[PDB]
């Protein structure tokens, strides 16, 4: 694995991967009771 | 729920409990003035914050005083 | 397709002009907000702040907020016609029967993309605006830049409040009593509902001057 | 027709008083609303039934708004 | 040029601080509110009677102030950059002259060098400087929203959110899934907020894209 | 919905969306928080600067690293 | 005659029997839907849905992708499906979740008399409330809804690619 | 026609309660008119009293007042308003004592009142961490 | 050019880091 | 509960390393770049002098059967109620006992010969990876290596 | 032939031959069903001939505009999905057939808002009957006319062919 293919590793993941279990989270967390 | 507070001000003039349109203000007896009778905020869960009790007051800075709250569906004016 | 398109804005723009005014005409007795809406008025700034804020219920405040989407369909419809004209109608025949057009027909593939109209519309046939200086038509760049001015004094009753302005010549009148020169006839500011026309009449004229002058100037020039 | 300036005056003028007058229009249906409409005259005609549906209309023009809007501009 | 320009920037400053400072003197009370200190720093206002009370408290004294801050700034940095760029380019002389009229700002500054930064992208193709293009537009359309959060208020909004619960609540397939927080309207002062943060944002970028895109492609 | 502005109960009981968008907005506004005293006011700031520090050299360590793997130092 | 009366007798509720809320076509096209067709369990609701959907979904994926194709090309519809599988995947995600933050039930159309007959004096919202007596507003109705959703997704997806191709290729 | 024989004659708004006056609250109002006269709802528009017993219910506490409201218009002073919870649970709110809240009646306590004037009011520095 | 070894323990210390700022968040409270 | 699906995931990619091994030496695994034309430029890794250098058509293959494994996965786990062995702790589960130092030695398909065994491949990919980075041979290198040879022949 | 809807003026109850005498309610149920049926497939079948003679925008013009011609040139296709229309239409029919106070013809369910008629009411059912009668003499006229001649209705009538 080249150094370049890097960003073609990384970016997707993170700008995609993220947003989504950020979102399930936040969404999980601000959804919740007591 | 928001807070309404009643200052020995009061001239028992009325007119901030016939504009409450929530029925929070009532006139209860009193001995502070000319009419006998003082403002009541005993139904402030009703109450809006419309401010339309402190418009109708003639008193210099105002007898009747609404502090903005913790909002409610009654204090928020939701019919759904 | 570029008619297609600035047709389709036509009537978008129109229907929010619709809803805004018939929203106002529908409601102007009561709503789930103010039930008595009708014993407020026809012209009231609102009912207050409470029920998480009351501004602009009236029905007046629909002819207002109306006002300034009608000046955002009518700009468009005159903008769709200058161009189009211009672009696709307008222009000279040579004597063998060719067709050349004030702007070249630029209209079909540049009038597709708001960098478009930014750009082969506005920023184009705005050069005889701005070149008019020294010219016949340098009073058209005056009304030009003084609608501009116009327009952006508009934002000032638009975008503020009446407490700032009452609190400030609060301190305005104090300098008058220091100098004993206070007016008997005490000064307010502008009511809420005056200062919402103030702020509309202002823009409309400023936006309408700016097309105004931008438009006679370019089909003068041209 | 040969005239451009005088044209293009004349097509914006009219379209700008157009709009204006339409507004003012709106404007004195609403006025009418609130100050000359009576509840007790009107019983179950064409205004009483408007008003009576008034959600309906407006929610189904701001459907239609923000199709419209959406797609046009969009 | 540089005469009024500095005048103009001393206005800037002095208008800015009177906004700021009479927020932070009249945070405590004035006469249109004598108890202002008791409904804290950010409050929307003290209602509808005794005249109005709109932008009242001293949190909409900074919110006022922060388009006077961006406007001065503005000044400053067109000041800065139409004289560096006529250094740059050597035409110091289209400055001297006409930089003592608002006609000579708006021509030969913003609409002269506004050329290479539009043609970033064309119907005919692109270049490095189409980021900026973008971007241009992109803070165009953001203040225009911030345009939207400030001229319309809540109350407009709160009743076309009634509407569009109400359409929610009566219509199938869709009555099966429901909110767990009542949709509202913002309020007034996030409205401020929101309408500041849209104002201040595009402002930002569509400078920034016109001072770069402007100055690289007049500048080689 | 109970439980998002930890910080604040009068924000935790609002059955509307307002809480979401205060929740966010008096996060850092320590000294409104229920239950504030100002010896944990000044705690809490002081291990907030130090976060603060922390991003600022992080951000000067990515500027450092991206100039020194794609640029053309 | 008129065709618009109050709905069910109660002229204050915010809803109208017009004739189509309330008309027989309306009644039988929304009892013939899988939501509301009687017989079926929530897997099997799911399950027709997510087929129908996947599969007029991979439609426009496929057709307006980024990797469009005049002619047939399988790497479009490989492309079309991909993207129609994970906004499948998407919505499921979003079922999820939804049916995790609403519902606390495993069984419905009983605690709601249980409560209203054997009193009910606890925290609420569990015991009394209990909005809708359908097997889908349950936390086990709602995740096998889920469930039968993604799989029959999936399926339909698959299907509809299959038939696209076939249609592509033999027409 | 109606549900109850002591509805208004109304034909129905969709600007009636919604599902939140079936769980929550929900507000009625009862009043007796001598004449069947014809009164604008507070949600929707014209509806019809009963020459009698006249019962209506609304979502909001302001809706069932601002009727009442209106009802002072036809010379109708007996109607009174009541909340009912999700189940029967009802509450008399509005003629709290049997007289209107505007004329004053003996029994009432004064709530909320302040013994001095705005001036009086505590600096909010000194209501702070604690 | 740097090596991938360089990138690598870089990006190890980096997810160092990272545990580290978690703990600081949680200790923050929730 | 972690530690039994993580064991259970490195014994399958023991095979997968294996199969990969296998498919690599045996003219298997397909030759070239993927089409930059065709799956757009986001399958390009670098331009050297004029030319595009595309992600390898082998590891696009490769990536597209991790892809086959990994979707199965998300189904499993998006199907709670129909799979004997959930991926999370249901509330009120309680984590199963920690099998501690050494797992008890019961031979066959028994809880604990799986568990052993997911900690006995979770150890040899550390140790492979391990050894990779010392010395810097391939991953598939150390492989064949720590095969005789019997894999790249 | 009873207090149905559909008696006109000029053949009030026209029962010449009796269907309807010895039939019961079920069997009249029926009768009215197909009468309804026919007339509203004849009217549109009647508007669809004209219409198709002289407009047929669709299928890239081609098509011949005479009807009974076009009907072989359809992609054969488009006749499987209007075939599939249809007959999910009359599932759905056959759905309403069984929901409580049904009445032959009424797929629109008016029974739920429509009691104790009114004759404005039955003048538009008898309208509509009327119409469905008339459509149908005039489709099978057309029909017969395009077998027998050769040429459509508009073209038939222009030449003269009559
Ligand atoms: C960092 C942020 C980020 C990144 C990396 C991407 C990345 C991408 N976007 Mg995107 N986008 C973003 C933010 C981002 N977006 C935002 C914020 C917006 C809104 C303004 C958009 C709006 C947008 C549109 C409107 C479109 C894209 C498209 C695309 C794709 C490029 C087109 C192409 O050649 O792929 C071709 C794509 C494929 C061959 C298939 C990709 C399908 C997904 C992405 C693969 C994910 C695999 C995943 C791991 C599967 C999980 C397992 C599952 C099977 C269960 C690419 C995947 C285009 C696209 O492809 O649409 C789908 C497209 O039409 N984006
Ligand atoms: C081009 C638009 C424009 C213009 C000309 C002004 C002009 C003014 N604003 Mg202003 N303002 C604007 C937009 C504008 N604003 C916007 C968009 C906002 C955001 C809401 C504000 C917010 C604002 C605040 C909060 C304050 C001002 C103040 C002022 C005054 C500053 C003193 C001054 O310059 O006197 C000279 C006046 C002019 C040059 C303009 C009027 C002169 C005309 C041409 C005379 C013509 C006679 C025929 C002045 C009247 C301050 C003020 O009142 O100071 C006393 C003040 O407190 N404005
Ligand atoms: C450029 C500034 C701007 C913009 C974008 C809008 C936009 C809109 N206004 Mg308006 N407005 C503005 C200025 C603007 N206004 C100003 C200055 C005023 C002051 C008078 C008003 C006053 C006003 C009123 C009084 C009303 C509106 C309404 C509307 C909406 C019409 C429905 C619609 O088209 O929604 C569609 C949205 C858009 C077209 C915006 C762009 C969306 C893009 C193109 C598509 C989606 C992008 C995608 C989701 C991005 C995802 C990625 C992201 C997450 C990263 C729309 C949101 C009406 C309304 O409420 O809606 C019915 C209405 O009643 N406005
Ligand atoms: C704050 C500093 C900072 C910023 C703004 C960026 C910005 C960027 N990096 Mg990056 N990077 C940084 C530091 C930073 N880097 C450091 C310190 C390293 C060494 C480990 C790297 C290593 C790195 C690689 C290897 C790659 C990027 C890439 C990128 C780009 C795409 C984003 C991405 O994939 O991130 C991925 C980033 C990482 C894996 C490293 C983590 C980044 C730092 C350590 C975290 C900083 C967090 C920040 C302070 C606040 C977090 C907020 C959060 C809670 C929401 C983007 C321009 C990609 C690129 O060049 O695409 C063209 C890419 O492939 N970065
Ligand atoms: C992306 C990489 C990846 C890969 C290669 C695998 C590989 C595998 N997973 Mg898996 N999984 C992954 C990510 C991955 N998973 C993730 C991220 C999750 C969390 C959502 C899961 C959750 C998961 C579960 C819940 C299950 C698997 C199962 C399986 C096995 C199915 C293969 C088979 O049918 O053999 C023949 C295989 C070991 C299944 C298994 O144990 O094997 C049958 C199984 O039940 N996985
Ligand atoms: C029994 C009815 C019937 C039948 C079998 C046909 C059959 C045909 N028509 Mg046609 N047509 C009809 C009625 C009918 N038409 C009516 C009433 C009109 C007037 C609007 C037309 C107008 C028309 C045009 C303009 C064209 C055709 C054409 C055609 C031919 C190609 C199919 C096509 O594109 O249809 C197209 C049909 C339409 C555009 C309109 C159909 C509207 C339907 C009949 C009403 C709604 C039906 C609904 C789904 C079921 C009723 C619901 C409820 C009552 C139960 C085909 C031979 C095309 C051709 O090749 O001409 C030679 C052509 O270009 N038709
Ligand atoms: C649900 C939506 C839907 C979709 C996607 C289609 C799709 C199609 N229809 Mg179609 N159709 C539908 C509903 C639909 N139909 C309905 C409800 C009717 C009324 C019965 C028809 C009646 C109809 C006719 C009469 C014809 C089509 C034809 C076609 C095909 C060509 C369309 C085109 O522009 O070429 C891409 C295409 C496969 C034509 C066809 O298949 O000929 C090749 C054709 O002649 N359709
Ligand atoms: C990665 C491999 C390396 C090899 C190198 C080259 C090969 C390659 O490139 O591969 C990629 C490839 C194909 C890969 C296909 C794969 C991995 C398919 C796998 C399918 C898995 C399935 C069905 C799992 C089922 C599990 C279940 C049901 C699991 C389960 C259970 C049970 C069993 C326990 C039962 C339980 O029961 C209860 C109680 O529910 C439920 C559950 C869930 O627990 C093709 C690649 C290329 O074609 C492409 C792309 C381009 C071509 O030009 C070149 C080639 C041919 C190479
Ligand atoms: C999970 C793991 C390996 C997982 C491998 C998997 C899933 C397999 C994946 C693959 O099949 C795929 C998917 C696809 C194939 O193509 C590729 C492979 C890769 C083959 C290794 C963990 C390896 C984990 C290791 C080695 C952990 C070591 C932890 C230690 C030493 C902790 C010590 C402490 O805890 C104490 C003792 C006391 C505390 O107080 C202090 C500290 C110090 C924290
Ligand atoms: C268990 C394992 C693989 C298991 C595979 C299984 C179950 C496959 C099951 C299958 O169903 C699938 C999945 C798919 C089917 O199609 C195929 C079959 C077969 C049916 C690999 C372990 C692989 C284990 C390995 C490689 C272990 C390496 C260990 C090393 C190097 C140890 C070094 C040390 O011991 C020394 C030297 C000295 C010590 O002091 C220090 C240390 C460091 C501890
Ligand atoms: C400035 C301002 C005021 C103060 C404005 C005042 C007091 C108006 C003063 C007008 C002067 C006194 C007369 C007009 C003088 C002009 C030079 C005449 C007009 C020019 C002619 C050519 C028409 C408000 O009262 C107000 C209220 C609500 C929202 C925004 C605002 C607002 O922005």
């Amino acid at each position: 694995m080249s150094l370049d293919l890097l960003p073609s590793f990384f970016v997707p993941l993170v700008g995609l991967v993220l947003p989504l279990f950020s979102i399930i989270g936040l969404f999980l967390y601000i959804e919740k009771e007591n | 729920s928001h807070t309404v507070k009643i200052y020995d001000t009061c001239i028992g003039c009325t007119q901030c409990v016939r504009a409450c349109p929530t029925d929070v203000l009532e006139m209860v007896p009193w001995d502070g003035c000319k009419a006998g009778q003082i403002a009541s905020a005993p139904r402030t869960e009703d109450c809006v914050g419309c401010k339309r009790c402190e418009t109708a007051c003639p008193t210099d800075f105002l007898s009747v005083r609404v502090y903005l709250g913790g909002e409610t569906t009654r204090s928020l004016g939701l019919a759904y | 397709t570029a008619d297609f398109l600035v047709h389709h804005i036509h009537a978008f723009t129109i229907h929010v002009t619709v809803l805004i005014l018939l929203k106002g005409v529908l409601y102007s007795r009561n709503s789930r907000l103010i039930p008595d809406k009708a014993n407020l008025g026809f012209r009231f700034p609102c009912d207050g702040p409470g029920r998480g804020g009351t501004c602009q219920v009236s029905a007046w405040d629909h002819v207002f907020l109306g006002l300034f989407w009608m000046y955002n369909s009518i700009s468009i419809v005159i903008f769709h016609f200058s161009w189009k004209m211009q672009s696709d109608v307008w222009g000279t025949v040579s004597p063998t029967g060719a067709v050349s057009h004030i702007t070249g027909g630029n209209f079909a593939q540049s009038s597709i993309t708001i960098n478009g109209w930014l750009r082969d519309f506005l920023w184009s046939q705005a050069a005889q605006v701005v070149q008019s200086y020294g010219s016949s038509l340098s009073a058209y760049g005056l009304i030009f830049l003084g609608a501009h001015f116009i327009w952006a004094f508009s934002l000032m009753f638009l975008f503020s409040g009446r407490g700032y302005w009452q609190e400030l010549i609060e301190s305005i009148v104090w300098a008058h009593n220091k100098l004993k020169v206070a007016p008997s006839i005490q000064p307010r500011a502008l009511s809420i509902t005056q200062g919402r026309a103030v702020g509309v009449a202002h823009y409309l004229l400023g936006g309408i001057g700016t097309t105004w002058a931008f438009f006679l100037a370019r089909i003068i020039s041209v | 027709a040969i005239d451009y300036p005088t044209q293009l005056s004349l097509f914006t003028h009219h379209v700008w008083i157009g709009g204006f007058c339409i507004v003012g229009g709106a404007a004195h249906g609403a006025i009418f609303f609130v100050r000359d409409y009576n509840a007790a005259n009107n019983y179950n005609n064409l205004i009483d039934r408007v008003i009576r549906h008034r959600d309906a209309i407006i929610s189904h023009l701001n459907w239609v708004c923000i199709f419209l809007g959406c797609h046009s501009f969009g | 040029g540089d005469f009024l320009v500095h005048h103009a920037i001393a206005l800037g400053l002095h208008t800015t601080t009177l906004i700021l400072v009479k927020g932070a003197l009249d945070a405590r009370g004035s006469k249109l509110m004598p108890d202002k200190k008791d409904f804290g720093y950010s409050f929307p206002c003290d209602g509808p009677g005794r005249g109005g009370t709109c932008d009242i408290s001293a949190w909409d004294a900074f919110y006022l102030a922060m388009f006077w801050m961006l406007n001065t700034i503005g000044w400053v940095t067109f000041y800065w950059h139409w004289k560096h760029l006529t250094l740059w380019q050597g035409n110091q002389v289209q400055f001297n002259e006409s930089s003592n009229y608002i006609m000579g700002w708006l021509r030969d500054y913003l609409w002269l060098n506004s050329s290479p930064l539009i043609n970033g992208y064309n119907p005919f193709g692109m270049n490095s400087l189409s980021v900026w293009a973008w971007m241009f537009l992109f803070g165009h359309l953001v203040w225009a929203t911030g345009f939207m959060f400030l001229i319309s208020w809540r109350g407009y909004w709160q009743e076309l959110i009634e509407t569009i619960v109400w359409a929610h609540e009566r219509t199938p397939l869709a009555n099966l899934v429901r909110w767990k927080d009542k949709p509202v309207a913002l309020s007034i002062v996030q409205a401020r907020l929101v309408g500041l943060a849209h104002f201040t944002i595009g402002y930002v970028l569509t400078y920034a894209a016109f001072v770069i895109a402007s100055t690289i492609g007049k500048l080689g | 919905v109970y439980k998002f502005p930890k910080f604040s109960k009068a924000l935790a009981e609002d059955p509307s969306t307002r809480r979401i968008w205060y929740g966010i907005a008096t996060a850092h506004d320590f000294e409104s928080h229920d239950a504030m005293t100002e010896s944990k006011l000044y705690q809490k700031i002081f291990a907030s600067h130090f976060g603060h520090i922390a991003i600022i050299f992080l951000w000067t360590a990515g500027n450092l690293f991206h100039v020194a793997w794609q640029g053309n130092f | 005659v008129s065709f618009i009366k109050p709905y069910r007798q109660d002229p204050f509720v915010g809803h109208l029997a017009t004739p189509i809320t309330t008309s027989a076509f309306t009644r039988a096209y929304l009892k013939v839907l899988p939501a509301y067709r009687p017989g079926l369990t929530p897997l099997s609701r799911g399950a027709e849905i997510g087929f129908t959907h996947g599969y007029f979904l991979i439609g426009p994926f496929y057709t307006y992708g980024p990797l469009r194709s005049v002619e047939f090309s399988l790497t479009s519809l490989a492309a079309g499906l991909l993207a129609a599988i994970t906004l499948l995947l998407i919505l499921t995600v979003g079922l999820s979740i939804y049916g995790q933050v609403t519902y606390d039930v495993y069984d419905n159309a009983l605690i709601v008399k249980l409560v209203r007959q054997m009193v009910g004096s606890e925290r609420t919202q569990d015991l009394p409330q209990i909005k809708g007596t359908s097997e889908l507003d349950t936390v086990l109705g709602w995740q096998k809804f889920s469930e039968g959703f993604f799989s029959g997704g999936l399926i339909g997806s698959i299907v509809a690619a299959v038939g696209i191709a076939l249609y592509s290729t033999y027409l | 026609k109606l549900k109850q024989s002591d509805f208004p004659k109304f034909e129905g708004s969709t600007g009636g309660w919604l599902s939140a006056a079936k769980n929550e609250e929900k507000y009625v109002i009862i009043w007796t008119s001598k004449d069947a006269s014809l009164f604008e709802m507070p949600t929707g528009g014209t509806a019809k009293m009963n020459a009698g017993n006249n019962v209506a219910y609304f979502a909001r506490k302001e809706q069932c007042l601002a009727l009442g409201s209106q009802l002072r218009g036809f010379k109708i002073t007996n109607y009174k308003i009541f909340r009912i919870y999700p189940p029967l649970d009802i509450t008399l709110l509005h003629p709290f004592d049997g007289v209107f809240p505007e004329k004053v009646n003996q029994g009432r306590s004064p709530v909320g009142k302040r013994d001095a004037s705005i001036g009086g009011n505590p600096n909010p520095a000194s209501l702070k961490f604690q | 050019m740097i090596y991938d070894s360089q990138v690598y323990i870089a990006l190890v210390i980096a997810v160092v880091a990272s545990v580290l700022a978690i703990r600081l968040g949680a200790t923050l409270y929730n | 509960k972690a530690e039994r699906w993580n064991g259970r995931h490195a014994m399958f990619g023991w095979i997968v390393l294996l199969a990969t091994g296998y498919a690599q030496a045996h003219g298997l695994l397909p030759e070239g770049g993927m089409d930059a034309k065709e799956w757009g430029t986001w399958v390009i890794v670098s331009t050297t002098n004029g030319e595009q250098v595309t992600i390898p058509a082998a590891r696009a293959a490769i990536a597209i059967g991790h892809l086959h494994f990994g979707a199965v996965g998300v189904f499993a786990a998006y199907s709670k109620n129909s799979v004997k062995d959930r991926l999370l702790l249901e509330p009120g589960e309680k984590d199963e006992a920690p099998a501690g130092l050494f797992p008890a030695l019961r031979p066959g398909l028994t809880k604990e010969a799986e568990m052993l065994n997911g900690r006995v491949a979770m150890l040899g990919l550390v140790a492979l990876v391990a050894v990779s980075a010392a010395t810097g041979q391939d991953i598939l290198s150390v492989i064949d290596q720590g095969l005789g040879g019997l894999l790249l022949k | 032939l009873d207090g149905m809807i559909g008696s006109s003026a000029p053949f009030k109850n026209f029962d010449p031959l009796g269907f309807a005498a010895k039939a019961d309610q079920k069997t009249l149920n029926k009768y009215r069903e197909s009468e309804l049926k026919h007339g509203r497939v004849a009217m549109l079948a009647v508007l669809g001939w004209i219409v198709q003679e002289f407009w047929h925008p669709l299928y890239d013009g081609k098509l011949s505009s005479n009807p009974l011609k076009a009907l072989t040139e359809v992609p054969l296709i488009g006749w499987a999905q209007i075939f599939v229309a249809i007959n999910v239409i009359e599932y759905l029919q056959n759905k309403i057939k069984e929901l409580p106070g049904y009445r032959p013809g009424d797929y629109l369910g008016t029974w739920e808002w429509v009691e104790q008629s009114d004759e404005g009411w039955d003048s538009y059912q008898t309208k509509e009957l009327n119409n469905g009668r008339l459509a149908m003499v005039a489709i099978a006229g057309l029909i017969v006319q395009d077998l027998i001649t050769g040429q459509a209705a508009l073209e038939q009538i222009t030449a003269g062919n009559t």
